[PDB]
RNA sequence: GCUUUACUGCAGGCUGUCGCUGAG
RNA sequence: GCACGGAGGCGAAGAACCAUGGAUUUCCGAAUGAGAAUCUCUAACAAUUGCUUCGCGCAAUGAGGAACCCCGAGAACUGAAACAUCUCAGUAUCGGGAGGAACAGAAAACGCAAUGUGAUGUCGUUAGUAACCGCGAGUGAACGCGAUACAGCCCAAACC
């Protein structure tokens, strides 16, 4: 039969219908008053953290992280530009909001090493997504067999380096045919034209 | 050379530091007279003085003391 | 671990402070205090010091201007070694 | 008055110093921070690509 | 000025490394001070 | 909160909890909200509890109308630690379900007589 | 470098619309 | 020691010298008790985190490195015989970070359309071809093929 799992996902279908609503609408109220960065003890969306790796163990924590909606924030040239170049009001950043966020988390645990993140909502001016994030170090973790493909030397900072769910989709990566030609291996590698 | 590492680590932890202060102590005084313009010297001790002190040390170190 | 006296400064300023008023000049430690200096003084020679006054000398090292008590004889002592 | 040889009679203020952290006489003083390493400013060593030609 | 002991020590180097090349140093190497500062010619550190 | 709409009285809460306790000596009890919830689908759910201090609401909200489809009759109760105490869990539970009782079905048959009065 | 009712754009201001946004 | 002086010393108790391993290893320095142009003032994982006996008790991070690598920010001279799109160029430079290599990687692929191929890099080629472009100047792949090397697996959930 059905898991009680699928009714935490098929209500996050629709955020903004039935009980998730008038939930959100009355969380919304705490977080906004949050910090930038919330360690909690358990996952708005239970189904998704675990169907991302999420695990009820030590060396397992969860973060809402709260990034501000829109545009990048920049600033006007201050020198020379070719009008092509002048543009300050539709520049968008190459880096989504939930990799945005994902940063944000993992400087706020420097010992800890992200492992992934899902949305959890947004208002009108700000969006809200909840960070998975491992403590390499901790045996707990480092005996799990699912796990412990973290700890390894060279998972140090993945988010970083984009090494993270969100950060391969944003790099242009989810595609193994047409169309990659200029994201994958690398978009460095790749002259960064993607 | 004068003083071997045998005849170092021959002695007792308390022989040793007594060792140690009467090295300290004759080095000190071939400073002194050195300082004094002492030609009186002897180049090789107040720097065996040096060693001799360093392979104390050293054993003090090995032993435990 | 550093000691506190290095030598002793003889000199003729040096040895006019011996004779006259009974004070031995050393080099010593910089990083070491008038007390340090005091005990250190006492301990390496078996006298009293009454009087320590220190310089941190232009050739980098600390010179103390120690002085004995009566009952001590600078000359005897400096004499000595 | 001069902004030449005039001028330069007032220079009597110290400003960049030997440096604690890597030994250049660019600590300044009054600011707190090494010009040369960037001591007060970073934790990092300062350092550019400009510093030496682009393919070097 | 007011120097303080870490300058005056470095001072004191800088002093030190003005001495001249001993004359045994001569014969030794069978035949100059590449650090010969002048206190009005030259300028130190800090 | 946004899923319990009826207040339960603490003294039925207390007669609640104790007839779970007996259920599980006497019976059989489910403990954990997936497997209560499976109780319910499968049926074979005859009593089934849910705490009120449950965060996230989402792991709870689905219980009350999901019962109300299959018939089951369900009691919200305040604390989460006390229903799996009374569950007998070393930790809390979300939800419990009382799968099938024992020496104790006139009492549950009664506190869900009671909670339906209570509508 | 500077100017303007030169060309082309870019900030900024005003204004409509959508989201935040709900009850009669 | 370079360093060929003077004085003196060490070495058959096997020195010098070389290799491996060990001892020592001041102060500032990420610099971390607090402050400071390498010093000072009165027990210190400062700061941020994880675990937690909730006590800094057990741990983590910080900074460096010749370039290489990955993730972000991103010019202008110049070319177009002017110049705005274009070009220089995703270059220079800047921010963040990993490793001895990175990154990628076991198809919601390919589409010589097939009764076909079979994770991913890279090399040779395909090809200055297709495609872009004041359709100007310029720009510019991929599939496939020949090679190198080869390696495939773990969760979430169902049922417990
Ligand atoms: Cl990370
Ligand atoms: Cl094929
Ligand atoms: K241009
Ligand atoms: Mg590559
Ligand atoms: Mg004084
Ligand atoms: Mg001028
Ligand atoms: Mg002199
Ligand atoms: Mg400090
Ligand atoms: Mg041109
Ligand atoms: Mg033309
Ligand atoms: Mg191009
Ligand atoms: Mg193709
Ligand atoms: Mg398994
Ligand atoms: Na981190
Ligand atoms: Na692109
Ligand atoms: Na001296
Ligand atoms: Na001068
Ligand atoms: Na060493
Ligand atoms: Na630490
Ligand atoms: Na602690
Ligand atoms: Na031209
Ligand atoms: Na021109
Ligand atoms: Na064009
Ligand atoms: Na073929």
């Amino acid at each position: 039969a059905r898991s009680a799992y699928s009714y935490i996902r098929d209500a996050w279908e629709n955020p903004g219908d039935g009980q998730l609503a008038e939930l959100q609408w009355q969380r919304q109220q705490e977080w906004r008053n949050e910090g930038a960065v919330e360690r909690i003890e358990r996952p708005t969306r239970l189904d998704k953290a675990r169907s991302q790796g999420y695990k009820a163990k030590q060396g397992v924590i969860v973060a809402r992280v709260s990034v501000r909606k829109g545009s990048a924030r920049k600033r006007r040239h201050k020198a020379g530009r070719r009008s092509k170049r002048q543009g300050v009001t539709r520049i968008t950043r190459r880096k989504d909001i939930q990799r945005v966020a994902e940063e944000r988390a993992s400087r706020t645990f420097p010992n800890l090493r992200v492992l992934n993140s899902y949305s959890v909502g947004q208002d009108g001016r700000q969006k809200w997504h909840e960070v998975i994030l491992i403590d390499p170090n901790h045996p707990a973790i480092q005996n799990d067999d699912d796990l412990s493909w973290i700890c390894a030397d060279d998972q140090a900072d993945r988010v970083f380096r984009g090494l993270t769910g969100a950060g391969r989709r944003n790099r242009g990566l989810s595609g193994k045919g047409k169309g990659s030609e200029k994201t994958r291996p690398s978009l460095r590698s790749n002259g960064g034209k993607a | 050379t004068v003083l071997h590492v045998q005849e170092i680590r021959d002695m007792t932890p308390a022989e040793r530091e007594a060792e140690l202060d009467d090295l300290k102590t004759e080095l000190l005084n071939a400073r002194a007279v050195q300082a004094a313009g002492g030609a009186p010297e002897n180049p090789g001790r107040i720097k065996e003085l040096r060693k001799a002190i360093a392979r104390i040390k050293t054993i003090q170190g090995e032993e435990g003391d | 671990s550093w000691d506190v006296i290095k030598h002793p400064h003889v000199t003729e300023k040096a040895m006019n402070d011996m004779d006259f008023q009974n004070k031995l000049q050393f080099a010593v430690d910089d990083r070491a205090s008038k007390g340090e200096v005091a005990d250190a003084v006492e301990e390496q020679y078996d006298v009293t010091v009454e009087q320590v006054n220190t310089q941190n000398t232009m050739d980098g090292e600390k010179k103390a201007v120690v002085r004995l008590s009566e009952d001590d004889d600078a000359q005897e002592v400096a004499s000595r070694i | 008055t001069g902004a030449g040889t005039p001028s330069q009679g007032k220079k009597n203020t110290t400003t960049h110093t030997k440096c604690r952290r890597c030994g250049e006489k660019s600590y300044h003083t009054k600011k707190k921070v090494c010009s040369s390493c960037g001591f007060g400013k970073s934790a990092k060593r300062r350092d550019y690509e400009w510093q030496s030609k682009a393919g070097e | 000025g007011k120097k303080s002991k870490a300058t005056k020590k470095r001072l004191a180097k800088l002093d030190n490394q003005n001495s001249r090349v001993p004359a045994w140093v001569m014969l030794k190497t069978d035949r100059r001070n590449h650090k010969r500062r002048h206190w009005r010619r030259n300028d130190t550190d800090e | 909160p946004v899923y319990v709409d009826f207040d339960v009285p603490a003294d039925l809460e207390d007669d609640a909890l104790e007839a779970l306790e007996v259920a599980r000596d006497t019976g059989a009890v489910k403990k954990g909200t997936n497997e209560t919830t499976k109780s319910i689908e499968r049926g074979s759910a005859e009593l089934v509890f849910v705490a009120e201090d449950v965060q996230p609401e989402e792991i709870v909200m689905h219980i009350p109308e999901l019962a109300d489809e299959k018939g089951v009759p369900f009691i919200f109760v305040e604390q989460q630690d006390d229903l799996g105490h009374a569950a007998g869990l070393e930790v809390g539970s979300a939800a419990a379900a009382v799968t099938d009782a024992g020496e104790a079905d006139a009492d549950v048959e009664d506190i869900a007589d009671k909670v339906e009065e209570l509508r």
